[PDB]
């Protein structure tokens, strides 16, 4: 590459109208984590609330009042909002040499700035930073991890894949009192593939992958297919550097993301013929808020 | 619709060889390129012989000629040498805010380490030579652990005299 | 309606624990909190584990690990800490400006003084402890004729090493 806004064209030559940009993987937070944004700027902590009822019913007669009452109760719970920033700067000449060329440098350093915003709430979202301590869907040191019944899904026949699998739907289904299934699981990269493409048994039709999406707790009670998603930092987050994955239930009343101040630019300063812009975005960190609904297993 | 050079990186890079890092204060000087190839963009130089030139050549600066500054990223340069300072073109020198550089050390940098100047070459380490060929930048820091042949910013004050190290 | 706390006051006292008096130049460079309790506001901050963090915690501090430099008063840190910056927060460090800090020593200090810091608890005082315990910041001076335990404004350049004595 090179840094010059100018090129050498020769005069019998087509320049093909195209802008390719270099390839990053994908956002894949949106409709992974559900993300509101609906506190007002400047905000410094949100709360939230609960609401808990007892009661009891009995047979009463024609004139006995023994009618008995009901009761409630209440609790609240609170979370934080930080701030952090990312901007661009130009000189003079450089964005006047840019536009007599139709380049416009102030328009094509906000692109890339939001794509790096975007960038930022990813690795929020999914994994922690350790200076505001925003503990991430992988690395929640506040719900449960057990590991795999000797399963390297690796020379590992499918019958041992199937009960490994179904080993953590069937450990968060008895973790909360037989209430709740599993609705997404995100697998290690590297073993997403070994399971996705080999059958069943020595003879047959279907993938291990392809069971599995069916013929669980989930889906078959309640009509829909299993989300088993491929991820791609999963493959040693780990208690010693071994693949993790996670089962969760995938609702706004389990996770939640919040960020007030979505990304801003303010007006340009000039300090002797150099132009800064400064540009501010506010959010907090990802919270789950009940950790018996989201299941670690280490070792597949 | 080039797609040489594709790495399918995992997400953005840090910066490039001379970016600065906005702060409120920097000083920029404008001087003129004295030595007959460019100079590069994260680079040092001496004072030149013009009384306002500068020259990429540091094999003799002493406490006594202290050296003047480093480039900047200026991305307007010419088009011709691909990214330098041509001959006879202003410079941009810095010599007081944050800027990223390239790591010549063997085992890397951390946060807070003092800044040595190998003379030889030109290139910014860790801990000195050894054979009176390196300089200290008194007023000098890291900002970023990496590790060998990759950027790493520092902050940098020119004002203060540099020490010589045997 | 509150009139706890009034002690019928002469005229409007100078400043308060770490605000700043203006000028054109300040160094002021975000951190993130590392000690489990806060950082006062007019208080001297080491350099984190966390490549970007501080700690309050100076006792360490030497000409090879120098200071990182001073907070400011925020006026907006959570309401949950007085008047300190939480946890895992944006600290607001300044190493160039002019800030009114606590005097420490049992004479007072004068206009021009060489500043010196108490490495045990981290206070600035006029004079060194005298048993390897205090730093002299070097670029450092105050601007104020103060009593012990009132409020001197001092200028601040932490570019400059500081100097070890015994």
């Amino acid at each position: 590459m090179q840094a010059n806004f100018g090129f050498v064209t020769s005069q019998t030559a087509y320049v093909e109208a195209g802008v390719y940009r270099m390839r990053y993987p994908e956002i894949r937070y949106p409709g992974l984590i559900p993300v509101d944004y609906s506190a007002p700027e400047w905000i410094k902590t949100v709360d939230y609330y609960s609401m808990d009822g007892v009661g009891k019913a009995e047979w009463i007669a024609d004139r006995a009042s023994d009618i008995p009452v009901v009761g409630l109760a209440m609790e609240k719970a609170t979370t934080t909002v930080h701030l952090a920033g990312i901007g661009y700067d130009y000189g003079l000449e450089e964005v006047n040499q840019a536009i007599m060329l139709g380049m416009n440098l102030p328009g094509e350093k906000a692109n890339l700035a939001r794509l790096v915003y975007e960038r930022m709430v990813d690795r929020v979202a999914f994994t922690g930073d350790a200076e505001k301590d925003f503990k991430g869907l992988f690395n929640n040191g506040a719900v449960t991890a057990v590991s795999a019944t000797t399963g390297n899904w690796a020379s590992a026949t499918a019958d041992q894949i199937l009960a490994d699998f179904n080993l953590g739907i069937t450990g968060l289904w008895s973790a909360t009192n037989e209430m709740v299934y599993a609705d997404t699981v995100l697998l290690p990269s590297a073993k997403h593939q070994i399971i996705a493409s080999k059958r069943l048994g020595n003879e047959a039709t279907e993938t291990v992958l392809q069971f599995l999406q069916r013929a669980n707790v989930y889906t078959a009670e309640t009509g829909r297919p299993l989300t088993i998603r491929g991820m791609r930092g999963l493959n040693t987050a780990g208690a010693g550097g071994v693949s993790r994955s996670v089962f969760y239930r995938n609702s706004p009343e389990v996770l939640k993301m919040h960020i007030p101040m979505r990304h801003r630019f303010l007006p340009v300063q000039v300090v002797g013929l150099t132009y800064k812009v400064p540009g501010i975005f506010r959010l907090g960190g990802l919270d789950i808020r009940l950790p018996k609904e989201v299941r670690y297993v280490d070792g597949y | 619709m080039a797609p040489y050079n594709e790495t399918y990186a995992s997400d953005y890079a840090f910066a490039y060889e001379g970016m600065v890092s906005d702060i409120a204060p920097a000083d920029i000087i404008s001087r003129t390129v004295e030595t007959s190839a460019g100079i590069g963009f994260g680079k040092i130089v001496a004072q030149g012989t013009s009384d306002r030139g500068c020259k990429a050549d540091v094999s003799a600066v002493s406490p006594t000629a202290p050296p003047l500054g480093i480039t900047v990223r200026s991305q307007a340069t010419e088009n011709l040498t691909l990214d330098k300072y041509p001959r006879y073109d202003g410079a941009a020198i810095m010599r007081k805010g944050v800027i990223w550089v390239l790591v010549t050390d063997a085992g890397g940098v951390v946060a807070g380490d003092p800044v040595w100047l190998k003379k030889s070459d030109g290139t910014f380490s860790n801990a000195d030579v050894g054979s009176s060929g390196g300089l200290r930048l008194a007023g000098c820091r890291w900002d970023t652990s990496a590790a060998n042949g990759a950027l790493a910013r520092m902050r940098v004050d020119f004002d203060v005299p540099p020490v010589a190290g045997a």
